[PDB]
């Protein structure tokens, strides 16, 4: 069993979109404070995913990558790779050149 | 903020980490199953123990927040699960003593061994020394012998365990705020705060003896033709007007009636359904029964078996070397993995059990989208019951046409159907009056009206009275014969067989009326029948978030248990049995006339 990947499991509100909660503070269900001890109504937020490899394809570990784009007011830099037809001389032909 | 959100987390939690525990715990059994060493022993204890003591603190904590407070239904459900008391309500002294007796009864029963005095250099147990005698035998004083002997050491053993066992499980039982332990049981299927839809403990008794008073012509028709044959089998020990000796049944304990169909078979001249040698001359594996199992289930439209299915499951018996289980079980291990351990020979009965089993699996699938404490069936009969309904559909003869098993030009004739339903019945009729005799006895047993000195002298005059078997010497209040059977002795609830063999046929009705079968129930086949798997799979998805009540009227559109679809199926069988008993009487006499 692999413990090492946790999820949080509680939270008073939703996040922020792109918003990272790493803080390891004592969920507070209910009126009484925690004060960081784990008992009646206070639970820890990160929780771990056994993982192992007997289990089912909606168990099972999937390493996620999400990319994403924006476009900003400065000059866009990271441009995906252009191809270039084999030059022809001697012949009228429509160049592109570096736009 | 609110006791009903502060449940619903607390809930999430337990959920959560209880999935995990369960896990553990099942995959450790698991590996004791497949491979009997003794670390894996070590292991299994160990995690049964983490599970129970993880059991312990969740009750603990969950009797914290009042029901009276929150009111979802499902919530309710699951914190009116997690919240009882179990064995903790009792003291340690009482529990230690509880669970004492409870492990020296298993080990009573699983290393009870017995043989013939002036020969004891060596001995048999009950599987499978003791069930091949008693299931192939045609000789009266040797049954005897092994009934009589069986029953003396174990009852001797036993009586004064079961005395302590009943007095502790009634001190149990009122502790949890129940009448008695029979009480206890009965409210696995009390439904409470549903409005039209609710159970009640009493009404389980009322309904059972209901259902058991359109039983009992059947039954009686039955019994009367299976003593006609036995008296032909033996001569003079069985009497025309008697109840059956109780050593004859084929069982050890008259459980199933199936291992006398050599002796009462209808006609004999004509041919089984045995489809065993086709397979041995195609040489089917038991993988390629298990995937015609799998191919029956995607045909009614059921979802088909995972990956982790085919590579975790052992579907045959590993070696000589390795030892494991043979008693085929499916396993729901929790987080999606779900197996099965059968040791499967090629056989039409283990085929069969691969389709009950592979039933077990599909209903353990289906409720996977449901919390983890509301994973399990509607009640204890469900579960078997979406099995057994398998185990119809697969032994049907259009099934085995259908796959090739049986050849194209077998000829199906009423008398192969009355043999096939006689059959059926010795197997599924004849358990219905042993179960309600034995369960209507624990009652008694446990709500007190049966004193201790008295348990004997009732209990063979229930069974004149119910069953039609008759003791064959006297029996003293030194013997404890109901506690010889495994259910009995390790305390498991057995009204799920009577709950389950009446559901079996209530489904089956329900399933051919939606697959518009045109001929005899018994003839129908739940295969291509996508709307069937759908009627089904509306049941089968809800698991124990719903009343059985409701997934009943989901099934068969009533709110109750019901004989009419048993009746319906062996209608056929009923009409012969009535023109086979014209010059036989129906009925028994609770006098001693055969013997005593
Ligand atoms: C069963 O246990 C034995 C004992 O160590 C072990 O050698 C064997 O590999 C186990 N079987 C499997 C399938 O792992
Ligand atoms: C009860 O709780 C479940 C989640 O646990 C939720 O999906 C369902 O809608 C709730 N029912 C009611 C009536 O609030
Ligand atoms: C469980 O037992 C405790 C006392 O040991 C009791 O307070 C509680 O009410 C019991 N639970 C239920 C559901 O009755
Ligand atoms: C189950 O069925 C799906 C869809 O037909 C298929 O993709 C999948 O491979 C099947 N599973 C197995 C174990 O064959
Ligand atoms: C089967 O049918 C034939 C003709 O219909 C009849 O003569 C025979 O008695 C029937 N047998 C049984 C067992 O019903
Ligand atoms: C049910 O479907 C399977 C697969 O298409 C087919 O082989 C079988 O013949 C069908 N059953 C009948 C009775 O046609």
């Amino acid at each position: 069993g692999n413990y090492n990947y946790l999820y949080r499991l509680f939270r008073k509100s939703n996040l922020k979109p792109f918003e990272r909660d790493i803080s390891t503070e004592i969920y507070q269900a209910g009126s009484t404070p925690c004060n960081g001890v784990k008992g009646f109504n206070c639970y820890f937020p990160l929780q771990s995913y056994g993982f192992q490899p007997t289990y089912g394809v909606g168990y099972q570990p999937y390493r996620v990558v999400v990319l994403s784009f924006e476009l900003l007011h400065a000059p866009a830099t990271v441009c995906g790779p252009k191809k270039s037809t084999n030059l022809v001389k001697n012949k009228c032909v429509n160049f592109n050149f570096n736009g | 903020s609110t006791i009903e959100e502060q449940a619903k987390t607390f809930l999430d939690k337990f959920n959560h980490e209880a999935e995990d525990l369960f896990y553990q715990s099942s995959l450790a059994s698991w590996n004791y199953n497949t491979n009997i060493t003794e670390e894996n022993v070590q292991n299994m204890n160990n995690a049964g123990d983490k599970w129970s003591a993880f059991l312990k603190e969740q009750s603990t904590l969950a009797q914290m927040y009042p029901l009276q407070e929150i009111q979802n239904l499902t919530v309710k459900l699951q914190l009116q699960a997690l919240q009882q008391n179990g064995s903790s309500v009792l003291s340690e002294d009482k529990s230690k003593r509880l669970n004492t007796i409870l492990n020296t009864m298993s080990t009573i029963y699983s290393t009870g061994k017995v043989c013939n005095p002036d020969n004891p250099q060596e001995c048999l147990l009950l599987e499978p020394g003791l069930n091949e005698i008693m299931a192939n035998s045609l000789d009266y004083n040797e049954r005897l012998w092994a009934w009589e002997s069986w029953r003396s050491e174990v009852g001797k053993q036993l009586r004064p365990l079961y005395e302590e066992y009943v007095v502790l499980k009634n001190e149990m039982a009122r502790a949890n705020h129940y009448e008695d332990y029979g009480d206890y049981w009965r409210g696995d299927y009390e439904v409470n705060g549903v409005d039209g839809y609710d159970y009640s403990r009493g009404q389980l008794i009322e309904d059972v003896e209901h259902t058991f008073e359109e039983i009992k012509p059947l039954y009686e028709h039955l019994h009367a033709y299976v003593r006609a044959k036995l008296m032909n089998a033996y001569p003079s020990y069985i009497s025309p007007i008697g109840c059956l000796p109780a050593h004859l049944l084929g069982d050890m304990w008259g459980r199933f009636w199936t291992n006398l169909y050599s002796l009462t078979v209808p006609f004999g001249q004509k041919p089984n359904i045995d489809v065993t040698d086709a397979m041995v001359d195609q040489a089917w594996d038991a993988q390629r029964i298990f995937k015609e199992a799998e191919k029956f289930f995607v045909s009614v439209g059921l979802p088909n078996m995972t990956q982790g299915f085919w590579e975790n499951s052992m579907l045959t018996d590993p070696g000589n070397v390795q030892k494991a289980v043979c008693h085929p079980t499916a396993w729901d291990l929790g987080k999606g993995d779900f197996r099965i351990l059968m040791c499967t020979k090629v056989t039409m009965d283990d085929f069969l059990t691969a389709h009950h089993e592979m039933g077990h699996i599909q209903y353990d699938m289906a409720y996977a989208a449901q919390p983890f404490l509301l994973r399990n069936g509607a009640n204890e009969g469900f579960h078997e019951a979406v099995g057994e309904i398998m185990s119809l559909s697969a032994a049907t003869p259009k099934h085995l046409k259908s796959i090739g098993l049986l050849s194209p030009d077998f000829q199906e004739d009423n008398e192969t159907e009355i043999n096939f339903l006689l059959k059926q019945a010795l197997t599924i009729v004849g358990t219905l009056p042993f179960t309600y005799m034995l369960e209507k006895w624990r009652w008694m047993v446990f709500k007190g009206e049966i004193p201790k000195d008295q348990w004997m002298k009732k209990w063979w005059e229930m069974k004149r009275e119910i069953v039609g078997v008759v003791e064959p010497v006297p029996h003293d209040e030194t013997y404890c014969d109901p506690a010889s059977l495994f259910h009995v002795s390790n305390d498991y609830s057995f009204i799920r067989y009577y709950t389950r063999t009446l559901y079996q046929f209530q489904f089956q009705e329900a399933l051919c009326q939606a697959a518009k079968h045109e001929g005899p129930l018994h003839k129908c086949d739940i295969s291509n029948s996508t709307e069937a798997g759908q009627k089904l799979f509306n049941m089968l998805r809800l698991g124990k978030s719903e009343p059985w009540t409701l997934a009943l009227e989901n099934v068969v559109g009533a709110k109750n248990m019901n004989v009419r679809p048993l009746l319906n199926y062996f209608e056929p069988l009923f009409t012969w049995l009535k023109d086979q008993n014209k010059n036989s009487f129906v009925g028994w006499s609770t006098d001693w006339s055969p013997y005593a």
